[PDB]
């Protein structure tokens, strides 16, 4: 659905407090540790044998910054999430070959990273507004899959 | 399969919830009803207000069951046998719902114990909650 | 993607040979037997304790006819599958409360029913054309979920 | 969990594939590569032509492994241990792919044995293939 005014306030006020570089590095590292098959898609970033390797890989750290910066452009296009992400959907499908079920797993890991970094702000209703955003971004990244 | 390291990780993080089973369980239910409103169809009889007596009482039963599962982590099929019959056969809960609650449990630990839920502990606790969910969806007939 | 001319020929030529009433009754019965939680959504059709009950339930048999007739309207709107199914998507979401992962499971059961009824016709390439149709119909029925 | 009736159903339907392991396995691979073309990224070295020697040889290994799993249906974790290490740890196959192949195996039995794959037999064979898939995605680390 459209975001209502209360959902928008939750998302905009919280995103302004997020350290995107730190949260993005954390989120990408956690997805490769928690879902180890995802390492296959990134096997050009180096060996990722274990959590120690992943946490000390500068390529993983820098890529996670770009991914969460990209995700954070949703916050400025809440009316047009599917259209904003259509090229990146195509790029994941055709160039990176990523299975679209994986987008939902990274959205669940971003919620956990946000919850841990902003516990007083991540109220029941704030969480519900962010669960709707990650569900829409994951859907937009799956949309140009043919 | 949960390793020896996974089993120790799950015990360590679960010990933080000692003394808090009702509180953390109530919060995990409130987050599931709000973030995934489609789960409210299983609980038509519940007062869905914040800290309702029904939600606090139900939250405490859920976390108590998880606490017993942590203590019997080597035999989850035996520890959760009655609950698998209730959810799968009597309530016919759609299996997608166990993922929503497992996610809301992780969020409750991230909020109360952010440093304790490190990347390796997160991986172990996610493996435990999938294992619990797999026993609870094992008896559909 | 758009259906190409070879995919269209496969779908149109095969659908013209399908006994929709028989295949629809079979498909609905198999989904309630193979995925027993789906019985909760239909608990107004009667008791569905076991496969014997489900195979002898006239309401299940008649409903499966309507579902496969509805699915078969996709064959006449291959250019507009999402738009043709938008109301039925809304009705599943709001009135029936069906979780959208379930649409993919019924699409996989329709492929099996078609394979068993038309084995000489259900070639490797014919199967691939039908796998693309069921993937698009399942997506169209999930699309008005908000 | 597979019941005693499920185990007998799986043995009965699997006996129809006796003598046909290479043929049925080749067909199941050809249907997975065509219907789910994204699975071809795991097999870059394969000739993807119809009845290629590589696809017939690979199909026969897959069905032979399933045949051994049917004969050891009471201990799938032990019967499939080496294959779980290969798929999960060495090949890092995304778990969504096991559903595509399990579906293509059912389609191959529907085509060759349509009356034998009745609704109750379908339910048992679907339960067996999920159980195989769960052992093969159990060792991701
Ligand atoms: C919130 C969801 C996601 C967003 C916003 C996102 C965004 C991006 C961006 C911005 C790039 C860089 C594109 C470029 O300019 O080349 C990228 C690359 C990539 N992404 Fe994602 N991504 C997401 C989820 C995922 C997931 C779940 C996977 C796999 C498990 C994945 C795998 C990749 C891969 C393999 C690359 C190429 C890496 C490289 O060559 O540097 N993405 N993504
Ligand atoms: C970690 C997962 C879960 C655990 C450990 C769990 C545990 C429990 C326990 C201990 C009970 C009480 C049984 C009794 O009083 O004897 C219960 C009841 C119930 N559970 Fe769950 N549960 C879980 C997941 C779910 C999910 C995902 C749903 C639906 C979205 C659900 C719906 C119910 C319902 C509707 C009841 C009956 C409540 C009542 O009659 O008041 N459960 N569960
Ligand atoms: C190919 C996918 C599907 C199609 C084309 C389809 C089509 C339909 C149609 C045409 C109706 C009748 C609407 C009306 O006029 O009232 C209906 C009703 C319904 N469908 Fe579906 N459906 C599909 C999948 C599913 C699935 C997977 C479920 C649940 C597991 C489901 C559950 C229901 C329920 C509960 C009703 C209401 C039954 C009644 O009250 O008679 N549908 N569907
Ligand atoms: C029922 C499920 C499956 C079974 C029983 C199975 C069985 C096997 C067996 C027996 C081997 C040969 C190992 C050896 O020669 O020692 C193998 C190799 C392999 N499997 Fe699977 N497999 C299954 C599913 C899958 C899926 C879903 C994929 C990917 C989509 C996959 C990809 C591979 C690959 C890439 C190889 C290596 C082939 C080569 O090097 O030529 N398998 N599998």
């Amino acid at each position: 659905a459209s975001f209502d005014a209360h959902e928008r306030k939750f998302i905009v006020d919280l995103w302004a407090k997020v350290d995107v570089a730190q949260c993005g590095a954390d989120a990408l590292s956690r997805m490769l540790i928690v879902y180890p098959w995802k390492r296959r898609y990134f096997e050009h970033f180096g060996k990722m044998c274990n959590a120690h390797d992943i946490l000390h890989n500068s390529k993983v750290q820098e890529h996670g910054k770009k991914v969460l910066a990209s995700f954070g452009e949703a916050v400025k296009h809440l009316d047009n999430i599917k259209g904003h992400f259509a090229n990146l959907s195509k790029l994941h499908c055709e160039k990176f070959h990523v299975d679209p079920e994986n987008f939902k797993l990274l959205g669940d890991i971003i919620i956990i990273v946000l919850a841990a970094h902003h516990p007083e702000d991540f109220s029941v209703e704030c969480h519900a507004a962010f669960q709707k955003l990650v569900r829409q971004v994951a859907a937009a990244l799956a949309a140009e899959y043919h | 399969v949960l390793s020896m390291e996974d089993k120790s990780n799950v015990k360590a993080i679960w010990g933080k919830a000692s003394g808090h089973l009702e509180e953390y369980g109530a919060e995990a239910l409130e987050r599931m009803f709000c973030a995934y409103p489609q789960t409210k169809i299983y609980f038509p009889h519940f007062d869905m207000s914040h800290n309702s007596a029904q939600i606090r009482a139900h939250g405490k039963k859920v976390f108590s069951a998880l606490h017993e599962a942590v203590n019997h982590i080597d035999d989850l099929p035996g520890a959760l046998c009655r609950l698998s019959e209730l959810h799968a056969h009597s309530l016919r809960v759609d299996p997608v719902n166990f993922k929503f609650l497992a996610h809301c449990v992780l969020v409750v630990f991230a909020i109360h114990h952010p440093s304790a839920l490190s990347p390796e502990i997160h991986a172990s606790l996610d493996k435990f909650l999938c294992a619990v969910s797999a026993v609870l969806t094992s008896k559909y007939r």
